[PDB]
DNA sequence: GTGCATACCGCCAAGAGAAAAGAAAACCCA
RNA sequence: GAAAAG
DNA sequence: TGGGTTTTCTTTTCTCTTGGCGGTATGCAC
């Protein structure tokens, strides 16, 4: 399991997470503090740090350093990918609900237009990066789990192979697919550091991990785009990218009874517009122009029965 | 083997002979022959097809040319080529010199004319015209006389097929003329190929909206009919023109049926599409199967075999008729073959890629050809023609499947129109006449429709090869038992049907198994609406299943019907109609009874009472006298349940099988209130069921003394159950863990019963993992309403751990035999060959498990289908699946052997016998005789060294080729390492009261 | 004789859709 | 996503 | 030798991944 254990630029990441000096002591939900050196470097900044850890085997070190810092380090045993578990009743100490976190820390829900209340740092899984992107994206479009509590920024390491797969635009036809459009509409990626594999000593073909700082965008939800009908938009994206060489007309003749030529005339994109050459904002406004059509009643054919057959 | 394109071209030529497009097939022949690089694909059968076709026409001009093509290609003429030449010379009535010269050429060629006549598949008309051709050269040529039909002389099947002894064969209660009329009805039903039934839902009020919806649906259906006619004509002209420029098309495959029939078939499959949609490959399979079935029925109609089958069936019905007496009693198959048997033309099915592209083309034709206005909901606005069906990609993990979902306005018009009829295929409906006797793996259950002897999910499979390369007398017992099970006459219990219709038409009762209508579904906070839609869709699915079942039950309310029966690859018997049968739910078994009844006799009411106590689910551990005394104690409750099913004390609802209990309460109420209880004619089926029947067979092969006592192979005063013993061990472990304060034991308490532990204890003696037992007990804990539903996962793990701890040091011979079977299957499947074995009744059984799933992608207008080429293109056997399949499959094959022996030896005693798996049903009069015959057939089946004969057979077949010996010697160690039997006198099974109970 | 167009096939991909909440054991693969 | 039979 | 994958078997109701690009063989134009 990948764990940060080198003092190289740990103060630099600390100054990254400091932000504005006039800000109050800002909560840092560090995910998997294995060695605890990064947690110590974060505590050197002076702001409050909350540790969320999946490795309970080496648990006493974090709280033992926590009492030395007069309770700044409120260590609570939890794994970040396992908040609000999946069809599970009995809450085990590895996996627990987000309401438990936010009742223990006293911090509460804010409206979506309000300022950022919270910061998360941590790892993606070594292999399950795509799935964990999907967990965070599902929790972001459906404002549940962490993102019910506000516009939660989350800053983490990303793999090189899946980085430009998330930063892709019209262009790069080999690697431009659903997760790029799904994230980039509300994500605000800025690359903070470009560290190679050598410093990342995994605790017991170079891979260069980039810091992507996911921030939800305020202008995500509209009258047409709601946290109710986000699965319809997700199905639009994956159906459109199922046949990459096909055009928007081909996919929307199968997606809606609406004439796709008229919708593309409204959006401003031509009839020969290919899927891989269409902007991620254009997907969203395509969804919004289909959604606001009021003359017809049946606007989409997607339903949860398309989960199987 | 043959290439795919070779198979497709051969199918093209054979279809041209059927469609009379002989000029078109000759065109492809000369096109593929005049140029070189594709001519390397043409084979002998490909030329002989067009040879035989030109023979049937009596055209020398093209036949001499095709013979010249055969000589120029470098391939020698076979038997069928000279048979075609003799056919064409005999048809033209031309002089004896040419036939003399060509038959002299046949004699010079050296191959036998009797070998041209016999053991090579020709039609009887071809045989007759070759006879007419040869009778001018040799008038002294005579075919060999018909040998007498051979008699199976195996030891298990020697009491049957024996001319000595008194046999009282059963006779149906219907007379001859009524049975002939029902044969006419079923013949008309199968010629029509579809059945329309009235729905059991209450009819909607015919308002203006309903009538306008019906008119709109009618004009849309007429427009789709015309559009599909135009699309089919355009496709056939394109295929004909595409053929003319030298390419294999599908053109004869679309002229097999009439245009109206194909359009009507496509409209029928369009009508029966669920709102969620179906897979494109599924529509391809179903459309191809429907087209093939209609091709078979139409070909038998035109060829004149319908009249031959008619004239033979009127003579065959004299054996099974009450008022008609045969000179010598015999079985239905023996009487079918004793008379002049009509020739059954073995029709080779289409190859799998041909079926796939035919169904794919027909599905694409339905999608493109049908157009609808812009929205059926409020269609008054100006309309652009949007498709009726939409091709949406549905996504499950990495997998992407194409689904044809109907448009929601089409769906809304379908439930707004409230169509009062439902349409079934003729295959999916119970037969109105006694089925054709199983005389061959081809000639089978239905009158005209093709039906497989062995059900197979895969398209082309090696099962029929073993069914035809067997000795002719090997399958006689299985076919006769299939005929006997199909000959049972069924009858719908009208009172139970009335009560289930009462509950279904009103708000349903899910406690009694009647689905509630989806309109009565209940309606963080944002998740609740989606959850309600999920619940509503579950009740939408189950009520539609019940809608088919009760409609088909209402269709058969006042008519005697028959359930034809097939097998799977390992021999277990199922009724062919899938909707309404006796292998279904409690309601379906309650609706069914025997159409012929028997007087109860001196001790028949006792069997009814014991059966009723068995259906209550109470007094399961108690002896027969205790069950009879209990039935005497609840006699008033029995009469209250029978007289007042829904307006009384509702005692029958608390039973484990409520509707079956209610039907048996009605039967007991009519039997006791009769003047003479022995003279009451009873039609109710009384069931005898095996207690741990896989374990019964494991103890029978192992000859153990402890497990056999546990599974009631030793006589005892009380029944013995291992499930409750494991449940008691798990419960005392739970009490010890609740003493320590463990939370799961405190949650469980008294919830550990026989039912939650039954399937896992039943299953551990096969190659199960702990994940399978986990899901097995998780489902049983999830169906419990009183259990807290947040604790299902952790209680499932705890309960699996205590169950697998409980079975340690238990059933030693069973685990030894299962380990031997698993080891033998692993060593067989590690090599190329899959596991084969022969049942003691002689049935060959092979497993269709192979690793390779070929993509076989077929380009098309909409998408590329992905189907596994099952016709042995897959090569590497699935070792894990062979291991995990063989120990259950062998035990179920021996189950089938015991069932068939019991059926065949109860037929000679005049007993009506039907069987769910390890559940033998007979009349309440003859339960004791069935029990005695079941025990004797168990003894005779298990007095045979089944493990030892299996080992000798496996060494003889799969361990005798020289090239594998150095790799199979360890297998030779494994196969000859069967466990010893030990000491258990198995004759005591004949005194075991609770063997089947 | 040489280069270009066309058909067929292997492969590894991601929206591997989440559920990676959760168990751990044998069989196969790199 | 479910349900039924052994 | 360490990690991916599926997990007892049928039967049925309502029931198979698709697509895209490169690598190679073969026929055709010059
Ligand atoms: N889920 C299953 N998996 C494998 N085989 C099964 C399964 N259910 C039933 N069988 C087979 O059917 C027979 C058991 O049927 P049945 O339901 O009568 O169980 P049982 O063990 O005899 O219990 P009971 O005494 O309660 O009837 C055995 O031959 C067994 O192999
Ligand atoms: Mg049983």
């Amino acid at each position: 399991k990948r764990y940060v254990t080198d003092r190289r630029l740990a103060e630099t990441l600390a100054q990254i997470y400091l932000g504005k000096p006039s800000r109050p002591p800002h909560l840092l939900l560090e995910c998997n503090p294995g060695p605890g050196i990064l947690t110590q470097a974060l505590l050197e900044a002076g702001a409050k740090v909350v540790a969320l850890e999946s490795d309970k085997t080496f648990i006493p070190h974090l709280e033992s350093l926590g009492k030395n810092l007069d309770g700044k380090l409120r260590v609570i045993h939890c794994d970040f990918f396992k908040l609000d578990p999946r069809s599970g009743g009995v809450i085990k100490p590895p996996a627990m609900s987000s309401r438990g976190l936010f009742k223990n820390l006293g911090i509460e829900a804010v409206p979506w237009t309000a300022d950022i209340p919270l910061k998360v740092v941590g790892m993606f899984p070594s292999r399950g990066e795509k799935r964990a992107l999907w967990k965070l994206a599902y929790d972001l479009y459906s404002c549940t789990s962490i993102y019910k509590f506000g516009r939660i920024e989350v800053n983490m390491f990303i793999g090189e192979k899946e980085f430009q797969k998330l930063m892709a635009d019209p262009g790069n036809p080999d690697l431009y697919h659903v997760l790029s459009v799904i994230w980039q509409l509300a994500c605000e990626i800025k690359v903070l550091h470009m560290e190679p594999w050598s410093s990342f000593d995994i605790y017991t073909l170079q891979q260069k991990l980039y810091l992507i700082q996911m921030i939800p965008r305020q202008n995500l939800f509209t009258k047409n785009l709601t946290p109710m009908n986000y699965n319809i938009f997700f199905h639009l994206l994956k159906h459109c990218f199922g046949r990459r060489s096909a055009t928007v007309i081909d996919h929307l003749r199968s997606l809606t009874p609406l004439d796709a030529r008229d919708i593309l005339m409204q959006i401003g994109k031509q009839e020969d517009e290919k899927v891989v050459n269409m902007h991620p904002q254009d997907f969203k406004t395509l969804f919004e122009t289909i959604e606001r059509s009021k003359d017809c009643a049946y606007k989409w054919l997607y339903d949860e029965t398309l989960e199987d057959r | 083997q043959l290439s795919g394109q070779q198979q497709r071209l051969l199918a093209f030529f054979k279809c041209c002979l059927l469609t009379d497009q002989l000029p078109l097939a000759h065109h492809l022949l000369v096109v593929h022959h005049g140029q070189r690089q594709k001519r390397k694909l043409l084979t002998l059968d490909m030329y002989n097809a067009v040879m035989l076709g030109w023979a049937r026409q009596g055209a020398f001009k093209e036949l001499v040319y095709v013979l010249f093509m055969v000589k120029d290609a470098g391939l020698t003429p076979d038997l069928l080529s000279y048979a075609a030449a003799l056919q064409c010379m005999g048809r033209q009535d031309q002089d004896a010199g040419t036939i003399e010269r060509c038959l002299e050429q046949m004699s010079q060629e050296g191959l036998k004319l009797q070998a041209l006549f016999t053991a090579v598949l020709l039609s009887e008309e071809d045989r007759a015209t070759v006879l007419k051709a040869v009778h001018k050269v040799k008038p002294t040529f005579s075919l060999p006389p018909q040998l007498p039909p051979p008699v199976n002389t195996s030891k298990l099947l020697r009491d049957v097929y024996a001319k000595d002894g008194r046999v009282s064969y059963p006779k149906l209660h219907l007379p001859l003329k009524t049975l002939q009329c029902l044969f006419e009805k079923q013949l008309h039903m199968e010629l029509a190929s579809r059945v329309c039934v009235v729905s059991v839902e209450k009819p909607t009020l015919p308002s203006k909206e309903v009538k306008h919806a019906r008119k709109t649906l009618k004009t849309l259906r007429d427009q789709w009919e015309k559009a599909l006619c135009r699309a089919l004509r355009e496709t056939k002209n394109r295929l004909e023109r595409e053929v003319y420029e030298g390419r294999f098309s599908l053109y004869p495959f679309l002229c097999l049926l009439d245009e109206r029939e194909v359009v009507r078939m496509l409209l029928q499959v369009l009508q029966a599409l669920p709102a969620q949609g179906e897979s494109f490959t599924t529509l391809a399979r179903e459309l191809s199967a429907r087209t093939f079935s209609r091709h078979v029925v139409q070909r038998q109609r035109v060829s004149g075999q319908v009249q031959a089958l008619q004239n033979h069936y009127r003579k065959y019905l004299c054996l099974l008729a009450s008022d008609a007496e045969v000179p010598e009693p015999c079985l239905p198959r023996q009487y079918w073959e004793e008379l002049g048997a009509p020739e059954a033309l073995r029709e080779q099915p289409w190859p799998l890629p041909v079926q796939m592209e035919l169904g794919k083309l027909l599905a694409e034709m339905l999608v493109q050809a049908t157009q609808m206005p812009c929205s059926l909901d409020k269609p008054h606005r100006s309309s652009r023609l949007v498709p009726v069906l939409y091709h949406v990609y549905s996504f499950r993990n990495v997998q992407q499947i194409g689904i044809l979902k109907p448009h929601p306005a089409y769906v809304q018009l379908l439930e707004k129109a409230a169509e009062p009829t439902l349409t079934f295929e003729a295959v999916d409906v119970p037969m109105l006449c006694p089925p054709l006797p199983w005389t061959s793996p081809h000639s089978g259950a239905f009158l005209l429709s093709p039906t497989k002897l062995m059900r197979t999910v895969e398209g082309a499979t090696q099962h029929q090869e073993l069914l035809e390369t067997c000795p002719p007398t090997a399958l006689h017992g299985a076919l006769d038992a299939l005929t006997q099970l199909g000959n049972c006459a069924w009858r719908v219990n009208g009172r139970v049907l009335d009560l289930v219709l009462q509950l279904f038409q009103a708000k349903g009762c899910p406690q009694l198994g009647v689905p509630a209508p989806p309109s009565e579904a209940p309606q963080e906070l944002r998740r609740e609406l989606a959850h309600c839609q999920k619940v509503a869709r579950e009740m939408h699915s189950l009520r539609a299943e019940a809608l088919y079942r009760l409609s088909l039950a209402q269709h058969l309310r006042d008519r005697v019907f028959w359930l034809p029966h097939n097998m799977d690859f390992r021999g277990r018997t199922y009724p062919c109609p899938p909707h309404f049968n006796h292998l279904g739910s409690d309601v379906a078994r309650a609706l069914l009874e025997f159409a012929q009844g028997r007087p109860l006799g001196p001790h028949g009411l006792d069997w009814l009472k014991i059966h009723l106590v068995n259906l209550t689910g109470l007094k399961k551990r108690e002896p027969l006298r205790k069950r009879l005394a209990f039935a005497e104690e609840v006699m008033d409750d029995i009469l209250d349940s029978a007289d007042q099913p829904l307006t009384g004390r509702k005692w029958w609802m608390g039973a484990e099988e409520p509707w079956q209990t209610l039907a048996c309460c009605m039967e007991v109420a009519n039997a006791v209130r009769a003047s003479d209880p022995a003279a009451y004619v009873s039609h109710l089926p009384v069931h005898q069921d095996g207690s741990c029947n896989g374990l019964q067979h494991y103890a029978a092969l192992g000859r153990d003394s402890v497990g056999a006592a546990s599974v009631n192979l030793e006589p005892s005063d009380v029944p013995q159950d291992v499930y409750s013993g494991v449940a008691a061990q798990v419960e005392v472990f739970r009490r010890q863990d609740a003493q320590r304060g463990m939370r799961v034991a405190q949650v469980l308490e008294g919830f550990i019963t026989r039912k939650v532990v039954k399937q896992t204890v039943m299953t551990v003696v096969y190659g199960v993992t702990r994940y399978g037992g986990r899901l097995q007990i998780e489902k049983r804990l999830r169906e419990l309403s009183d259990f807290p539903q947040e604790f299902v996962w952790e209680a499932s793990h705890y309960l699996v751990r205590q169950v697998f701890k409980s079975l340690q040091e238990m059933f030693s011979g069973t685990r030894a035999i299962q380990h031997w079977l698993t080891e033998s299957a692993r060593l067989i499947s590690h090599m190329g060959s899959v596991v084969e074995w022969v049942t003691p009744l002689g049935v060959p059984v092979i497993q269709p498990y192979r690793l390779d799933s070929k993509v076989k992608q077929i380009g098309g207008g909409i998408q590329s289908i992905t189907y596994t080429h099952n016709g042995d293109i897959s090569r590497k056997p699935n070792t894990r699946k062979q291991k995990n399949g063989f120990p259950p499959n062998f035990i179920h094959s021996l189950d089938s052997s015991h069932m068939m022996l019991t059926a065949l030896h109860c037929y000679r005693k005049g007993l009506t016998f039907v069987s769910v798996h390890d559940c033998y049903w007979t009349h309440a009069a003859d339960v004791s005789v069935m029990n005695q015959v079941c025990r004797e057939q168990f003894v005779r089946l298990h007095s045979e060294p089944i493990l030892q004969d299996l080992s000798r057979f496996l060494v003889k077949r799969f361990c005798s080729e020289p090239q594998k010996i150095l790799e199979a010697s360890q297998l030779k160690e494994t196969l000859q390492a069967v466990p010893k039997p030990g000491a258990f006198d198995l004759e005591q099974v004949k005194r075991s009261t609770y063997f089947f109970s």
